[PDB]
Formats: structure tokens, C-alpha cells, sequence
DNA sequence: CACGGCTCGGCCCGGCG
DNA sequence: CGCCGGGCCGAGCCGTG
């Protein structure tokens, strides 16, 4: 029996879309600290970790702690119906429904039957990540879209003070180098030579929904999963975990 | 008498009305004909004269059948054929043709297309290998399979007779003939289609030596043979026509065949008779179950195949499946079942009103239809309470808490459905229809008062028996009228059994035999030592009224109570037996005064009958099985590419051949068509009337060599062969069509412009290739109604029978029914109220509201066609569906070519078009789930013409070549002739089942349809044992169609089987269904490595990849036929089943092994690239191998 | 006899503009 | 606000079972 009030519903709908393009259902671990999400793709190739501290909400009213079970598709269509500045509200009382209130010029109320979600909890804390880089959003977004031309597996190469991406197919070749000197490369933390490869499809699901004013974190080691991260209103950030190939 | 004849006179009047309209409209010369091209007939004589002639033959056939019958009059007509009484046919083979066709026509009663679609040709050949003598050669075709073995077999007989009448010689095959034929048997059975009866090779050579006429025809499949190029057999492929006529015909039905030989006394068939005959102490109920298990074998056909999504409802003859009750409700009886709608809901709505569940006992293929009076399931709620769920609405209320469905409950099998399939009668479950008979019989033998159930007795008897019983005379009236729907309370039941001495009422009889005596003994001790039993006394009879016992004491016996169907509830750890059944749990147990000791060789009821003043009879002894199948339909009939006008367009419309695109895109077409020429003006175009002057235009004929064009009369002189070319004059030619100006002329003519599209035909397949006028296409599109190959608009619907209807059900005013002729309900009383059961007259039909909602559109079509295009008054004026009431619809089968005129009298809500079983039979149906077409009358008149009929492939559907306007149940069918039309099955029967008498041992007792033929009272009065409340009440759309993914298709299909007692999934719903999954994947895997390739544009698929990857004509790429997405399509499910359900290790190792084969089949094209982070979520394959 | 996968146009966009 | 490149869906269209 809670209520929640979040402003800028279009943003929240965007991020919920982001989580949506990989999994179809998911549960929301609502605690008085904040709203939490954590789930994995069907393929067991990517891990979506959503963290929402209550501070971000214009109002945050939780009485206890409970897990919501919702159809990410239905919620995605619903939240997608919100716009730029209309206010989002999330209410839940006794009954087994979630009430979404979009109030901008007017109030609109939706109800979503909650669905049971068999939870498979796999918490994966910090791991041996050789290199760690921060980079503007549109840099990586452009890059992935480029590797979409020539292949389906994008290879990452992290060298001392230099970050380079690449991909090769039958004939064509794609390369994207950039270093700290370059503008888009905000930071590089080189411990040593790192190299990996990742499913360009999964990356495309990842980086869609990124403007130029989007900073992204990338930790990873030689032939091991990437962990990507980026903040949301500077408090609650999302983190993906992508297993490499080969 | 006179009402019925008034009926037929009525339909004859209105049909004459429709023909008046169609004759005026067709008279305008706008259509391919100047006459209506669907002649009406009245009998089989008319149907034969108009199907296959010769002229005038009907008049004779009616007389000869009047004297000799059907069979004899056939051969007499054969004689007058060859004797030339109907004129000269010409060559000997023409007399052979005529006599053979008319013969087989009269023999199958002209309701099938074997005399037309099947018998390809007839020839006279010579034994050039043996002695060069003449014989008769019959050329069949594949569609003969449609008309079944019998009509096939009779084709032999006529073929034998005609050649004898023509003085011809027997046939004398060589051993290459014979062995090639048997080869055709094995191959055709092996690969093409499984014969119904697969004969041995020796039997095949037997027939080959013993059929004096040749069973042959054109080869049907591209299957080469080994005995190639035999003398006279002009093909080395399999001849499925000759094969089927051979095996499924004379062989599969040799018994009936020599029956016709005997009825005709035709010599030369004794070998077939020889082939026919060559093919031909201890307690009471303990003994009964014993003999029952021996004489009646639990069949296992229906469970042979389990498609995914098709539930299995009960293992064969397993107690817990559909408890059986002989009877025949209003709806059921022809070949369907009845069923309590409660059991249609508690199975999660799979079953509907018409889903053909495959049976096992009475015969394969029972349709389902609601019958509310029989007793539906017994369920076990999640909280442990056991609930009897008899009615629909309670089922909706408690569908969600159903933790286990103990008993699927009743299933009303007709009796005649035993007679025809010749099943041995199973022992009848103890049903009130038999109780009440023992009631009235006891009152007669004791108190000499004569009552009679299911009717209304005399007041004197009612009151007297009221006195000897001390019961309300009103109440005794109600119980004697509708014993099913009125049950005396338990204390009256005890009292009746006490005084009269008849057994306990069935409704208060537990299912005492589903518990072995030890269990009930244990329960006896528990009750005696721990229960708390409040008592009661009715008329000196001491009976319990409530039981309560803690579950701790009870324990394992709780399962016993569950198996006894004992409704009880759980509260506070206490089992509670409420009133109406606590008496039933102890009265048979003698109120705990006489001890119950499990005695060997006795079934529990045997003990209870041995020690109780109150005697029982078993309630559950017969248990049918079933497996869902072929769910209901009421769709439209859309061609595979949807069509809306018969006008060839070629590629010029694109993929969907949308003519209007070709118009607005202004393209120009090259399509074979027929042109007519305005004689007045000299205009030329593919239409019928002139643009210049408006007179009828003469057909134009074409030489394919010299391209010469001749008007019709000229090519009539030339006999349609060129003067300077020795070739036949074609009617059509591959031509240049301007879709623009044509479609413009159409919109100009009919005044309609707002058509979204106008889907055409890629190419005329008719012989003439004469195209339909575009105007009709525009009107179809404007109303959105689709067309079928003849020009008529059809509407498939699963058909089910009825014979009596309550006007409440169908939504009709009693005054309206008074306008249709229905004077008095089935007991003769005057029709005054909307709840009296009227008797459906023969040719009325109650359409499903689907059919209303579509045939309405057909009505607006036919109006707009009368007015806008023919310029006539409107005819239907339909605005709601209830305007159609009274307008005739032609019911037509597939596979046949004679439709039956019917009248509409109402609507229901389900998806099944009801009709009197004489209708559904004369339309040739089996009503074992068959689907039928229903077009409107005036439509089929205005829009039909043989010229549109495709020329070669007479398929599974065909068109109303002739329409019957009067049922005669004589020449209808056979399967009707076995219906049970008794108001109540007589006592002698129910007692007559117990010793498992075959049905024909008592056919004389129970009335039927053969026992009323000839008399006028075939139509007058039938009856039915069981009332329903609604003909439509129950879930009106099967849950099968709202299930998308196979992954969870099987999760529903096998979700159920955990619920029921009967099915036992956990080991066999999987493994049967699991076996099916194994076969498809394995087959695909085997095939994949041997596939073929094909381009989207050069259909030509090279049996090998071209190294380039380009294509002919195309500069494109070749697609893969059987794609890798197909091989992997069922691994998710099939792996699921193995990880959940105890399945035999063989199939498990087969499946994990096939997983490994799918991977290692592609370890060099789709390499292992994407690692995964969470490994081994307990997959059965790997965790299996770790063993 | 009947199902799913695969590819194809036709609307329905979100982002660039 | 328009366009245009992608998205989502309804349509063949096949195949095989
Ligand atoms: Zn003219
Ligand atoms: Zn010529
Ligand atoms: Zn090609």
C-alpha cells in the first residue's frame, strides 16, 4: 500500500523501455530505501541492474517493502503514453493492481494486474576488470551503429591511454579509435591490455536511448563480460553486464 | 397427414418465387446463360435424370423402384438403356457409358459425385496378351475416395453387369498386370495415403484373378512402378483410383457387396462370398466386472495420436472418464454426444459446442452438444472440500479453485449410435430413466395402479398411489413427468425403496464400486469409533443428518471419501458431511448396525446388497474415453487467395491480384479470356452486352494456329475446327486487357466507386475461361462478401442435429412460429407459450449467429445486385439478421453435387448450424464432426453458372449441380435409419444390457427410423429421452484457438491432465505427445541434409546450391527450403517435458541425444561464439550425462 | 491432413530536421 | 511543423510436419 510521485514521466518511460528491450517480465523490489530492479535476459547473456534511490522522486511513500510483478510490455506501452513533462504517479493499495496516474493537463488513471514473477536472484558484485573507461553517449552509440554495418560481433581494445573499437566482416573493416586527448573520451583507466568481443545486437539494445549529454562507464577485462553503467538524474544509475563471445 | 403436405407445398411455393426472380433476371442476357443453371428435383429419380441422364429416365426409374426397389430397378434401367428405349447412343462404348453412369447414379441415390467426379472413363479392350477377347475397362479418379468404399464397390458390380449385357468377355490379366497391381497396393498404402483396409497381397491377386472387369484409370501420383509398360496400362505410375476401388471397395466392403449380389442375383461372385466367410462362490458385480473386462476390450485407437494442443480427457475405459448414459437428447442422437456444460467449463473451456472429441466405444468421431439434465463433474476444491458441480453457473463460480476433477461426469450416447457401429452394449449405469421404471413397475405389481413416466397420467391413479405412498399428488405428478429434473429428497428415496422394495434412487447412490472393500471397511471402523453423527427420523426411518470427524482420526480415508464422490467440506481440521449426502453415506452402510467385512470375490455393492435392507445398484460401471479434436467452425469460405470477382488478371495486379491497383496503375494485361462481338455495332470486349447498342454479344472462337476469329454460329458450322487448320477452335485466347477502361465501365454501370480493392483471379481455370462481369465483383467488394469457384457465396459450419426446440432458445416470437406453420408442440397441445418443446419440421435449420451476421451481408448483396445491376425490385430487405427468417438456404456438402433446399427458422449463439437429421443425412453427412456449406437460395440462382466450374480437378468441394426440394428419408442415407426415437428406453432393455447382448439382439424392442419408412409417419412424430435447457448454453468458442505458442500450448494441453483422475499424464500424456515431438524434430533433421533450394522469383529450385548463389531470369539469391529455425522449433517444449515428467529413459536419451545432434550438425557454420554468464540452470541433458 | 517459420508490403512511428 | 529510416504488424507464401 504505497504511493510514488515522479516528475518527467517521459524520461522514466525511456529508461523502462531500455530495460524493456532485453527482458519481457520483471519484478520491482520496492523498499523504503528506493525502487530496485534486477533481472537477466532469456539468453543468460546480459544482466540488467536497475537502482532507484527514493531521493529522485518528487514524492516517495512506501510503507514496508514489497515486490511488484508486472508485464514489462504492458507497462512499456502505458508509460510510453506519457509525455515530456506530465507527472507520473504509482499507487498500490490492498487489491492486486497497480494504479498509474498521468497528470499533466489532466489526470488519467490506468490499472495493471500484477503478475507473479519467479525470481532467479544472481547478484554479481565487483569482478576483475582490467580496464575502465568513461565516454560520451553518442560516441558509443555511433560506434555500435557503425559496427552494425560490417559484422555482428564488436571487438573492444583498451590500451594505455587509448580506447579503440573495431569490427571486421567478410570484406569491410570498421575501426574507431579515440584517447584522452580526443573530446569524447572523458576518462581512461588503463591497468593493462584489455580485449574482448560482444554481440552487436545486445549492444544495440543497450545504447539506444542515449543523447550526446550522456556519460557511460565501461569496466571489463581480457575475454570476460563488460559492465556498462550510466546515471539517471545523477542518483539512480543503470548497469548492464554483457558476457563476451568465443 | 395434411400439416406436413402443407409444409412441402409451402416450400414449393416459395422456391417457385425464387425461380421467378432468377428467370426474369437471367432473362436479360447479362449472364453466361439465359436460364437458371441449378435445376430442382424432387426424388433420386430427378437427381439422376438431371445429373447424368439420359432424358426421361426418371419417370421409368420411379416405376421400377415402385415395383422392385432400388437395387433391382437399377438393373432393369440398365436393360432398357442397352435396349435403346431412350434412343440411340451410338457406339457400344457410349451405351456402356450411359448405362454405367445411370446405374451407379441410381445405386448411390445420386447424392455423391462418383458417377461424375470419380469414374473417369469406360472403354472396351482386348486380352491381347491372353486371347485378344474383349473386356470392359473402368477409369476411376482420386475423388472416388470421397464417395467411400461402398459406392466404389458398386461401381465394380455395374462394370461386371454392363459388359455381360454387352456380350463382352471377362477380363484375364497376366501376372505382370497382377504383380504391378499388388505393387501399387504396397506403394500407395506405404507412401501416398493409408488405406482404410490394407489387404494382403494374396487377397489382392485373388481379386485380380476374380474381377472380370478391369479396375484402372489415369495414374494419380508421380510414383513409378516396377512392372513397367504392361500391355494396355498406358502409364507406369501409381493409379490411386484403381487402387482405392480395389482395396477399400470390393475388399473393404465385400460383405455388403455380396448383399447386393444376393439382392440382384448376379452370378460370378461366389469367390467373394468365400472371401467374406473366410474373413469371419462369487459376488454378482464382481462377476459382472469380470465378464465385462473379457467380452468388451478397452480399445486404444483414439489415444494413438496426440497432436499438440489436443487434450486427452480420459484413458480408455478408465473409471473417472465420461460416465455413460444411454439416451438421446433433443440435440444429440444422429452421431453426436451430449454433455453437461459443467464438464465443458471445468476442462478449462477446451470443449465447446461442437468440438469433435474422438471417442472410443460407440464409434470414432463424436461431436459434443450441451445437455443440462445429465450430471456433470465432481471436483475437489483447493481447500479439500469435494463438490458436485452439476450446473453451468456454479461451474463458472468455482472454476478457479478446482484442485482436481475426480469425475468428468455424464455423456449421453444414443442407442442407434450403438446399433450402427455394432458395438456390444455396455452395462448401463444406474440412471433415473431406469429407476423410475422400476418405480412404476413396483407400483403395478404391488398396488395394481398403472402409471407411465414422461407423460401425463390419469388423476385417479396419481391420487391413489399418492395414498399408498403418503406423498403429494402434485409432487408425484412432477416426478412422473420429468424424473430427470425432479428428485425426491433423500428421506423420500429411503422410504420408496423401503415400501416398494426397489433400489435406492440413483442420485443418492455413491460410486461405491470405485473403492475396494478393504478401504470401505477401514472407513467403517473410523466412522463407528470417532464420528459425531446427528440422527433423524422420517416416517419411522432412522437416517443420519450430519457427520463430522477430525482429519487426524480420518487420515487416509479422506481419499476414500474423495473417490466415493461424497460432497463434503473441511473446517477447523474437521471433515463435515452435510445433510443431503450424510444419509447416503450411512443408509447403505445400514447406519453402522451391521459390520462391513471385506469378503474376497465380492465388490462393495455386492456386500451392501448382501447385508442391507436397502439394496443398491451400481452407478458407475461403464466408462467411455475421449480426446479432443477438430474444434468447431463457422467461418466464411474464402479461397486461399481471397477472391471477390471471377475475372482473370494475371500478374497485372501484383501479389494479391488486386484488380483496382492494375486499374489505377493503368497497366495492361495478357490473360486468356473470351471476347464477344456486338453484331449490331461491331464492338469487341470481354463483356456480355454491347456498349454501343446494348444487345447480347456472340461468343468469339479462335484457332490456336491461324488465330482465326469466328462468331458462334459460324464456328457452329465449322464444328469448332478451323477451315484452313485442322485444329479445334478454342473459345478463348491469351489477350490484352485494359483493366482501366473496363473497371471504369463497371463503376459507370452500377454506380459504385468507393471500393478499397477488388481482388481478382490470377487466371481463369474454367474450361471456357469466360469471366464474370465486373459489376458483380464491385458489389461483392462494396458489401465485403467473398466468392467461391462457381460464383456462389458459401459459409462452412460444423453441423449438429436437433429434432425439438424450445422457442426461447432460438429467439423467435410464438406468433412468428405460428406464421411458419408450427401449430402445436410435440405432445399435440396447442402452441401458446415460448417454453413448449416444438417439433422441428424436416427442412428447417437454426443457423448460428455467425451465419446470420454473414448471410445478412449476402442479403444486402443480392438486393444491390437485383436493383443496381439487373434493375429489379429488392428481395430480402434484410436489416437485422432476424429479417432472414423464412428465406431458403441451400445446404450443400463437400464432395457432393446435390444440395438440399432448407428454410431458416431462427438463430442460436454457438458456432454450429443445427438441422433435422434427415437434412444432415440427405446432404450425405456423417455428423461425426463434418463441416458443410450454406448458401442463400436467390444468390446461388443469380450467381451460379457451370461455365465457371473448373475443368479438371473436381476436388473435395463441389457445386449445387441440382437441388432437392423434398426430403424422403428412404433415399436419404443409411446412418439415419438407426436413430432411437423412443420417448424412454424400455425396462426390458436396461435389464437387457447386463449380459452384454449385442445390439441387434434387441432391435425389435426399441423403435427406430427403419421401423417407420414407407408410412407417412416418418415426419410426423419423433421423440427424445433427455431435455436440455438451452441448445446453446455453454462455452461458445474452444480454448484451443486462443492459444498461440506451442511452448505453452502443451502447457495447457498437459496442464489439464494433472487435474483429472482419468488421464494420468505423468508418464503418458507426455510420452504419447512426447513421442510426437520426437518424430517431427528427427524427421526434419534427417531431411535437412537432403533438401532443395528455391528463389522467390525463379520458383525453380535447384536440387543443389549454385556456387554463385545467383538465379535464372533472376539475378537474385536462393532461399533455403526447410530453414534451421524449423529444426529447432520444438526443442524448448520437448526438453521441458523431459525435465518435468517421468518419461521412459529411452525417449529421454533420445531427446538429449537429439540436442547434441542439432549442435554438432552445425559446429562449423554457427560456431560457438556467445558465452553465457550463468551456466547450467539444471538442464536435463548435461545433468543426465553427469550420471 | 494442419502447424510454424520466413519473407513482403503497409501503416506507424521517433528522430533529424 | 515535414521526411525518412526503422518498427511493427498483417499477408502471402512457402515449406515442410
Ligand atoms: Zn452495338
Ligand atoms: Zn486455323
Ligand atoms: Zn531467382
Amino acid at each position: 500500500p504505497f504511493e510514488i510521485v515522479f516528475e518527467g514521466a517521459k524520461e522514466f518511460a525511456q529508461l523502462i523501455e531500455t530495460a524493456s528491450r532485453l527482458i519481457d517480465e520483471a519484478a520491482f523490489k520496492v523498499t523504503e530505501e528506493g525502487i530496485s530492479m534486477r533481472a537477466m535476459d532469456p539468453s543468460r547473456v546480459v544482466l540488467i541492474d536497475l537502482n532507484l534511490p527514493a531521493s529522485i522522486f518528487s514524492k516517495y511513500e512506501v510503507d514496508g517493502e514489497e515486490t511488484i510483478g508486472v508485464n514489462m510490455d504492458h507497462l512499456k506501452k502505458v508509460l510510453k503514453r506519457g509525455k515530456a513533462k506530465e507527472t507520473l504517479i504509482l499507487r498500490k493499495g490492498e487489491e492486486n493492481f497497480l494504479e498509474i496516474s498521468l497528470q499533466g493537463t489532466a489526470t488519467r488513471t490506468f490499472k495493471l494486474p500484477l503478475i507473479d514473477v519467479e525470481e532467479i536472484e544472481v547478484d554479481l558484485p565487483e569482478l576483475p576488470f582490467t580496464a575502465k573507461v568513461v565516454i560520451l553517449g553518442d560516441v558509443i552509440k555511433e560506434a555500435v551503429k557503425d559496427a552494425s554495418l560490417v559484422s555482428d560481433s564488436m571487438k573492444f581494445i583498451a590500451k594505455e591511454n587509448e580506447f579503440t573499437m573495431r569490427a571486421e566482416g567478410e570484406t569491410q573493416e570498421v575501426e574507431v579509435k579515440l584517447t584522452l586527448e580526443d573530446e569524447g573520451l572523458l576518462d581512461i583507466e588503463v591497468q593493462e591490455e584489455t580485449k574482448s568481443a560482444y554481440g552487436i545486437s545486445y549492444l544495440s539494445d543497450m545504447v539506444k536511448g542515449l543523447g550526446k549529454a550522456d556519460e557511460v562507464t565501461i569496466k571489463f577485462g581480457n575475454e570476460m563480460p563488460m559492465q556498462m553503467e550510466y546515471y539517471i538524474r545523477d542518483e539512480g544509475r543503470l548497469i548492464f553486464l554483457l558476457a563476451p563471445r568465443v | 397427414p395434411k400439416e406436413m403436405e402443407e409444409y412441402f407445398e409451402m416450400l414449393q411455393r416459395e422456391i417457385d418465387k425464387a425461380y421467378e426472380i432468377a428467370k426474369k433476371a437471367r432473362a436479360q442476357g447479362k449472364d453466361p446463360s439465359l436460364d437458371v443453371e441449378i435445376p430442382q428435383a424432387t426424388d433420386m429419380a430427378g437427381r439422376v435424370e438431371s445429373l447424368v441422364g439420359p432424358p426421361g429416365v426418371a419417370k421409368r426409374i420411379r416405376e421400377l423402384v415402385k415395383e422392385y426397389g432400388k437395387e433391382i430397378a437399377a438393373l432393369k434401367i440398365v436393360d432398357e438403356i442397352i435396349e435403346g428405349k431412350f434412343g440411340d447412343l451410338g457406339s457400344r462404348e457410349k451405351y456402356a457409358e450411359q448405362a454405367v453412369r445411370t446405374a451407379l447414379a441410381i445405386l448411390t441415390e445420386g447424392i455423391v459425385s462418383a458417377p461424375i467426379e470419380g469414374i473417369a472413363n469406360v472403354k472396351i479392350k482386348r486380352n491381347t496378351w491372353a486371347d485378344n477377347s474383349e473386356y470392359l475397362a473402368l477409369y476411376y479418379a482420386g475423388p472416388i475416395r470421397s464417395s467411400g468404399g461402398t459406392a466404389q464397390a458398386l461401381s465394380v458390380l455395374v462394370g461386371d453387369y454392363v459388359r455381360r449385357k454387352l456380350g463382352l468377355d471377362r477380363f484375364k490379366p497376366s501376372e505382370k498386370h497382377i504383380e504391378r497391381m499388388v505393387e501399387e497396393v504396397d506403394l500407395y498404402h506405404r507412401a501416398v495415403t493409408r488405406l482404410q483396409y490394407h489387404p494382403s497381397p494374396e487377397e489382392v491377386r485373388l481379386a485380380m484373378r476374380n474381377i472380370p472387369i478391369e479396375i484402372t484409370g489415369e495414374a494419380t501420383d508421380d510414383v513409378e512402378v516396377s512392372h513397367r509398360d504392361v500391355p494396355g496400362v498406358e502409364t507406369n505410375q501409381l493409379r490411386g483410383g484403381a487402387i482405392l476401388v480395389l482395396a477399400e471397395g470390393v475388399l473393404q466392403k465385400a460383405k455388403k457387396l455380396v448383399k447386393y449380389i444376393d439382392k440382384m442375383g448376379i452370378e460370378g461372385w461366389e469367390w467373394l462370398k468365400e472371401f467374406v466367410e473366410a474373413k469371419e462362490d462369487m459376488g454378482f458385480y464382481y462377476s459382472l466386472y469380470q465378464k465385462f473386462k473379457e467380452e468388451i476390450a478397452p480399445s486404444d485407437k483414439y489415444a494413438k495420436e496426440v497432436i499438440g494442443g489436443r487434450p486427452l480427457f480420459s484413458d480408455p475405459s478408465k473409471p473417472g472418464g465420461f460416465r455413460l448414459r444411454y439416451g438421446r437428447s433433443r440435440a444429440s442422437g444422429f452421431a453426436t454426444w451430449g454433455i453437461n456444460p459443467a464438464t465443458m467449463i471445468l476442462v478449462d473451456e477446451f470443449l465447446a459446442i461442437g468440438t469433435q472429441l474422438k471417442t472410443e466405444r460407440p464409434g470414432k468421431g463424436a461431436v459434443v452438444t450441451p445437455v443440462t439434465t445429465i450430471e456433470g463433474p465432481i471436483v475437489k476444491l483447493k481447500d479439500g472440500s469435494v463438490l458436485r458441480v452439476d450446473d453451468y453457473n456454479l461451474a463458472l463460480k468455482v472454476r478457479e479453485d478446482v484442485e482436481e476433477i475426480l469425475y468428468l461426469g455424464d455423456a449421453v450416447i444414443a442407442f442407434g449410435d450403438f446399433v450402427e457401429n455394432n458395438q456390444t452394449l455396455l452395462p448401463a449405469n444406474y440412471c433415473e430413466e431406469w429407476w423410475i421404471l422400476e418405480f412404476v413397475k413396483a407400483l403395478k405389481e404391488i398396488y395394481e395402479v398403472h402409471l407411465e413416466p414422461f407423460t401425463e397420467n390419469e388423476e385417479e391413479s396419481i391420487e391413489e398411489a399418492s395414498d399408498y405412498l403418503e406423498i403429494d399428488p402434485e409432487f408425484l405428478k412432477e416426478m412422473l413427468r420429468d424424473p430427470l429434473r425432479v428428485k425426491p429428497p433423500v428421506e423420500l428415496a429411503i422410504h420408496f425403496s423401503e415400501v416398494l422394495g426397489i433400489p435406492l434412487h440413483p442420485y443418492y447412490t455413491l460410486y461405491w464400486n470405485s473403492v475396494e472393500p478393504k478401504d470401505v471397511e477401514k472407513l467403517w471402523r473410523l466412522l463407528k469409533n470417532y464420528a459425531e453423527i446427528e440422527w433423524s427420523n422420517f416416517r419411522g426411518i432412522k437416517f443420519a443428518k450430519k457427520i463430522v470427524i477430525s482429519q487426524e482420526k480420518l487420515g487416509d480415508s479422506k481419499r476414500t471419501l474423495e473417490l466415493l464422490g461424497l460432497p463434503h467440506t473441511v473446517r477447523d481440521g474437521n471433515v463435515i458431511v452435510d445433510y443431503p449426502w450424510a444419509a447416503a453415506l450411512l443408509t447403505p452402510l445400514g447406519n453402522l448396525n451391521w459390520e462391513f467385512m471385506a469378503k474376497p470375490l465380492y465388490a462393495t455393492i455386492d456386500i451392501i446388497n448382501e447385508n442391507n435392507e436397502i439394496k443398491l445398484r451400481d452407478r458407475g460401471i461403464s466408462w467411455i474415453g475421449a480426446r479432443m479434436g477438430r474444434p468447431e467452425k463457422a467461418k466464411e469460405r474464402k479461397m486461399k487467395p481471397p477472391v471477390q470477382v471471377l475475372f482473370p488478371i494475371g500478374l497485372a495486379g501484383g501479389s494479391s491480384r488486386d484488380i483496382k491497383k492494375a486499374a489505377e496503375e493503368g497497366k495492361v494485361a495478357e490473360v486468356e479470356i473470351a471476347f464477344f462481338k456486338c453484331p449490331k455495332c461491331g464492338h469487341v470486349g470481354p463483356e456480355h452486352l454491347c456498349p454501343n447498342c446494348g444487345t447480347r454479344k456472340e461468343l468469339l472462337w479462335v484457332c490456336p494456329r491461324c488465330n482465326a476469329e469466328y462468331p458462334e454460329s459460324q464456328a457452329e458450322g465449322y464444328n469448332y475446327t478451323c477451315p484452313k487448320c485442322n485444329v479445334k477452335l478454342r473459345p478463348y485466347a491469351k489477350r490484352k486487357i485494359r483493366p482501366s477502361e473496363l473497371l471504369n465501365r463497371a463503376m459507370e454501370n452500377v454506380k459504385v466507386y468507393g471500393v478499397d480493392k477488388l481482388k481478382g483471379v490470377m487466371g481463369m481455370t474454367s474450361g471456357w475461361k469466360m469471366p464474370e462481369p465486373l459489376e458483380k465483383g464491385l458489389l461483392r467488394a462494396k458489401n465485403d462478401v467473398y466468392v467461391f469457384k462457381d460464383g456462389t457465396i458459401r459459409f462452412d459450419a460444423t453441423d449438429a442435429p436437433i429434432t425439438h426446440f424450445r422457442p426461447r432458445e432460438i429467439g423467435v416470437s410464438v406468433e412468428k412460429l405460428r406464421e411458419l406453420g408450427y401449430t402445436h408442440d410435440f405432445e399435440g397441445k396447442p402452441l401458446v407459450s415460448e417454453d413448449q418443446i416444438v417439433e422441428l419440421k424436416p427442412q428447417d435449420i437454426i443457423l448460428s449467429k455467425e451465419a446470420g451476421r454473414y448471410l445478412l451481408k449476402v442479403a444486402k448483396f443480392v438486393d444491390d445486385l437485383l436493383e443496381k445491376f439487373y434493375g429489379l425490385p429488392r428481395f430480402y430487405n434484410a436489416e437485422k439478421m432476424e429479417d432472414l427468417i423464412g428465406h431458403l438456404v441451400i445446404g450443400l456438402a463437400p464432395h457432393t453435387s446435390a444440395g438440399i433446399v432448407g428454410r431458416i427458422i431462427g438463430f442460436v449463439d454457438a458456432l454450429v448450424g443445427y438441422a433435422h437429421p434427415y437434412f444432415h443425412a440427405a446432404k450425405r453427412r456423417n455428423c461425426d464432426g463434418d463441416e458443410d456449406a450454406v448458401m442463400l437460395l436467390l444468390d446461388a440462382l443469380l450467381n451460379f453458372s457451370r461455365y465457371y466450374l473448373p475443368e479438371k480437378r473436381g476436388g473435395k468441394m463441389d457445386a449445387p449441380l441440382v437441388i432437392t426440394t423434398r426430403l424422403d428419408p428412404r433415399e436419404v442415407d443409411s446412418e439415419v435409419h438407426n436413430m432411437d426415437i423412443v420417448r424412454y428406453y424400455p425396462l426390458e432393455f436396461y435389464e437387457a444390457t447386463y449380459e452384454l447382448k449385442s445390439p441387434k439382439e434387441l432391435v425389435g424392442v426399441i423403435e427406430r427410423v427403419e421401423d417407420r419408412l414407407g408410412k407417412p409417419e416418418m415426419y410426423y412424430g419423433l421423440k427424445f429421452t433427455h431435455d436440455t435447457d438451452d441448445i446453446a448454453l455453454g462455452p461458445k468458442m474452444s480454448l484451443y484457438k486462443q492459444l498461440g505458442d506451442m511452448e505453452e500450448k502443451v502447457r495447457r494441453q498437459l496442464e489439464v491432465a494433472k487435474r483429472i483422475r482419468a488421464v494420468d499424464e505423468h508418464g503418458v500424456a507426455e510420452k504419447i505427445l512426447n513421442s510426437h515431438l520426437i518424430p517431427d524434430l528427427r524427421g526434419n533433421l534427417r531431411s535437412f541434409t537432403r533438401q532443395e533450394f528455391r528463389c522467390v522469383k525463379c520458383n525453380t529450385k535447384f536440387r543443389r546450391p549454385p556456387l554463385n548463389g545467383k538465379c535464372p531470369v533472376c539475378g537474385g539469391k536462393i532461399v533455403l527450403t526447410v530453414s534451421k529455425g524449423a529444426i529447432e522449433k520444438y526443442l524448448g517444449t520437448a526438453k521441458m517435458l523431459v525435465t518435468e515428467y517421468n518419461v521412459k529413459n529411452y525417449t529421454r536419451q533420445r531427446i538429449c541425444l537429439t540436442e547434441r545432434d542439432i549442435d554438432s550438425l552445425f559446429e562449423n557454420v554457427f560456431p560457438e561464439t556467445q558465452l553465457t554468464l550463468i551456466v547450467n540452470p539444471n538442464d536435463i541433458c548435461q545433468r543426465l550425462v553427469m550420471a
